[PDB]
RNA sequence: UCCUUGUUAGCUCAGUUGGUAGAGCGUUCGGCUUUUAACCGAAAUGUCAGGGGUUCGAGCCCCCUAUGAGGAGCCA
RNA sequence: UCCUUGUUAGCUCAGUUGGUAGAGCGUUCGGCUUUUAACCGAAAUGUCAGGGGUUCGAGCCCCCUAUGAGGAGCCA
RNA sequence: AAAAAAAAAAA
RNA sequence: AUUUAUUGAAGACUAACUACUGCGAAAGCAUUUGCCAAGGACGUUUUCAUUAAUCAAGAACGAAAGUUAGGGGAUCGAAGAUGAUCAGAUACCGUCGUAGUCUUAACCAUAAACUAUGCCGACUAGGGAUCGGGUGGUGUUUUUUUAAUGACCCACUCGGCACCUUACGAGAAAUCAAAGUCUUUGGGUUCUGGGGGGAGUAUGGUCGCAAGGCUGAAACUUAAAGGAAUUGACGGAAGGG
């Protein structure tokens, strides 16, 4: 039966939405049910930018940052623990934390 | 006062390349990979072998007499993962505490403008 | 055949599919203020001491 | 077995038919 | 994987580091800064004459590198080598880009995204894309939390910017546009052109192309080199 | 009938006169598993088709028998 | 017959007159996974194709044969 | 994120 | 070789902005710019005046794959060839790769073509947010302090995509602001179903180049198939110990 009002995303008066590919193992999907999340890191760690700032010139430089947006599928989703399972009372809830 | 140099790595799953050149990039130096520093085929990209790959270019450009470099790191792009590989960041803090000057780190990973097409097919790379 | 110093300052906890296996940070004795990941095999405690054949690697943080 | 194997199946069979039924007719 | 190929070879030493030499880089005189670096070829031979192989060069370096300050940090430039007298080479501007990092921080979502493009000549005989780029912002007071556009409003505002873009170059040659580049002029002129229409925080331009260049003009080179 | 070729472990097959000759599968034994498979360890097995001879010594070298297969059987 | 190329552990390949010679495989054992390993540590391994000659020293340099590969050509 | 097939039926 | 740099060609795609957002009858539709014609909603003290609702038969459009003929043919890639894996593996993984993917001119006419909820209309509980339009406000800001606009705030309203909470009601329940206003059984209307299998099979028609579609049974066989939820057991499912 049907476990979800939306079905399994967010698609009320499409029809049709030019899906993406997951980039875990190629997987087509649509962009509405597709899990985007973002990644923002700074490039090198907490750790190792005590020795880049030590041997860099220009001081205080900035210590840029790298950004990519990462739509994974459900499959490889729960492969990589994240939005792994939930009852169905806290199925219906849809904040992050 | 300071000799600069680009340092070019291409961190990959499966391998890192770590290659320098001067700041038009024609006339390069020192490009050195994980699996000219081990035989395994497995630890191509690991952070152990980018590392001693990055002692090595150290050494040769402290042998021409450079002292310096400006970062340009990349992924393989494209099509393919965007992200890079777990050697990039260890081979730039190895170099760093060898003993070169940094600069102007910076991410160049090739991305599309809504690329051809991606490999695997729609039903994907199962397993 | 150089080697180098650390101290154990700072113990983590376990890592291993069988636990027989430390994660720590320590503190290099000379050329100090450098504070270091590393696994370790057998007992441990804080305030140790460790030789480290190499010093420019660290372990996978499991946290 | 799958409704969609059972039709190809089905599918190959009256192609089959037809063509034997064409070699009477 | 180190002795793990079969054949290093199908039908079957020289340190050239020796053969090389090094060379100091000139920039224009539309920067505050010309010693840019250091670059290498080999003797130029009878045969070889490494003056060519040096000329047909391109290098990116950053504006901030260029100015002193770190206000023009990403904007990366790329020169172009075009003459060579005895160790100290010139260059011509041959483009400006930004940085991967600053133009994604730019992009977020939940603001309505511009762009525009022009491929316009000179007074000089020039030819150039400058890429233009722009961003709703919210206005303070403001309470629903996207601040999208109506399209019409950004039809507009393409216009606006590319026949400002027009009137600019016609009439700025390369340099004289340079010199309008680097104090960012430009988007202080458009968004006092458009604050009528709609607010547009985060209007850094973008990269400019040569598509097309004029003959050589040794003279003109000489005239930015002293 | 003629010409050419083959015969070896239960089955398919390998070999330079110098070992009561060798593989894989099979068979048997022990283990793993609740059990069988798979998997892991191990074993034993041939009158080299038969009959002569050369040699110190024949699976091999030569010669007949049986069997097998390939080819030949044509011009009117 | 002329020229070139090769004869190397069980297979295949590398080698400078300052070495009964180094490689992956095969297998002898040991790690290693619950183990099936992919994997890692130590051994044995090549009358260095055969026989002559030069050298304080020959897989190695000179002569010859045999062997295989390629191309040239061929008055009994 | 090597591998891991089968178990008569009846109640 | 890989990799780096500078260029050119090719063809596809249109990232990030891109979301419980928009349009379109559905399929479906995303770079810019322009041309063509269309459309909804809103506003209206404009006009016509019941012309309307749903509809057999009959018509248009109709993802992908597919078919024919031309162009193109960069990626990816049914088939196929190959390297592994495995007891086997012409399957999963890997490397190649014709067709196809793309486009013009024609066909096909299906789909988990799904909101699995036919259309038109009325009424019935709360709450806020959002898109388009409209109204009011000495409201805020921008200009030329000022104006007018524009963008934001507040209130209201029409029309949309939806949504949160409760159940008075409904329902087998899951769940539902319609799936309510139905044993207190009737607003109008089209289509469809009558245990499961055989069977969307056979035959006959008709449409189609074909593939196939649309229509569409019987014999025979069976007492249970099935739906929603409960408690357990199990999991090469997750979390904790």
């Amino acid at each position: 039966p049907k476990k979800r009002a939306s079905n399994g995303r967010n698609k009320k008066g499409r029809g049709h939405v030019k899906p993406v590919r997951c980039v875990n193992c190629s997987k087509s999907i649509p962009k509405d049910k597709a899990i985007k999340r973002m990644a923002i890191r700074n490039i090198v760690e907490a750790a190792a930018v005590r020795d880049l700032s030590e041997a860099s010139v220009y001081p205080e430089y900035a210590l840029p940052k790298t950004y990519n947006k990462l739509h994974y599928c459900v499959s490889c989703a729960i492969h990589a623990r994240i939005v792994r399972v939930r009852s169905r009372e806290d199925r219906k809830n849809r904040a992050p934390p | 006062s300071q000799v600069f140099g680009v340092a070019r790595i291409y961190a990959s799953f499966n391998d890192t390349f770590v290659h320098v050149t001067d700041l038009s990039g024609k006339e390069t130096i020192a490009r050195v990979t994980g699996g000219m520093k081990v035989k395994a085929d497995r630890d191509e990209s690991s952070p152990y072998a980018a590392m001693l790959a990055a002692q090595d270019v150290a050494a040769k450009c402290k042998e021409v007499g450079i002292t310096a470099v400006h970062v340009k790191i990349r992924a393989t792009g494209g099509t393919r993962t965007k992200t890079p590989g777990p050697g990039g960041q260890a081979a730039l803090r190895a170099l760093a505490r060898s003993g070169l000057r940094i600069g102007r780190i910076e991410d160049v990973t090739p991305v599309p403008s809504d690329s051809t097409r991606k490999k695997g097919g729609r039903r994907g790379r199962r397993l | 055949t150089p080697v180098t110093l650390a101290k154990v300052i700072k113990v983590l906890g376990r890592t291993g599919s069988r636990g027989g296996v430390t994660q720590v940070r320590v503190e290099f004795l000379e050329d100090t203020s450098r504070t270091i990941v590393r696994n370790v095999k057998g007992p441990v405690r804080e305030n140790d001491i460790l030789v480290l054949m190499e010093s420019e690697r660290e372990a996978r943080r499991l946290r | 077995m799958r409704a969609k194997w059972r039709k190809k199946r089905t599918r190959r069979l009256k192609r089959k038919r037809r063509k034997v039924r064409a070699r009477s007719k | 994987a180190v002795g793990k190929n079969k054949r290093l070879s199908k039908g079957k030493v020289v340190d050239p580091f020796t053969r090389k030499e090094w060379f100091d880089i000139k920039a224009p005189s539309t920067f505050e800064n010309r010693n840019v670096g250091k670059t290498l070829v080999n003797k130029s031979t009878g045969l070889k004459s490494a003056s060519d192989a040096l000329k047909g060069r391109v290098v990116e370096v950053c504006l901030a590198d260029l100015q002193g300050s770190e206000d023009h940090s990403f904007r990366k430039i790329k020169l172009r080598v075009d003459e060579v007298q005895g160790k100290n080479l010139l260059t011509n501007f041959h483009g400006m880009d930004f940085t991967t990092d600053k133009l994604r921080s730019m992009v977020r979502k939940w603001q309505t995204l511009i762009e525009a493009n022009v491929t316009v000549k000179t007074s000089d005989d020039y030819v150039l894309r400058i890429f233009a780029i722009a961003f709703t912002r919210k206005q303070a007071n403001q309470v629903k939390r996207h601040s999208y556009a109506q399209s019409s409003h950004i039809r507009a505002i393409r216009k606006v910017i590319s026949e400002i873009l027009t009137k600019e170059v016609q009439g700025s040659t390369l340099a004289q546009l340079t010199s309008k580049l680097i104090p960012e002029v430009i988007n202080k002129e458009i968004e006092n052109a458009t604050k009528d229409i709609f607010p547009l925080q985060n209007i850094h331009v973008r990269k400019v192309k040569l598509l097309k260049q004029p003959k050589f003009d040794v003279g003109a080179l000489m005239a930015l080199h002293g």
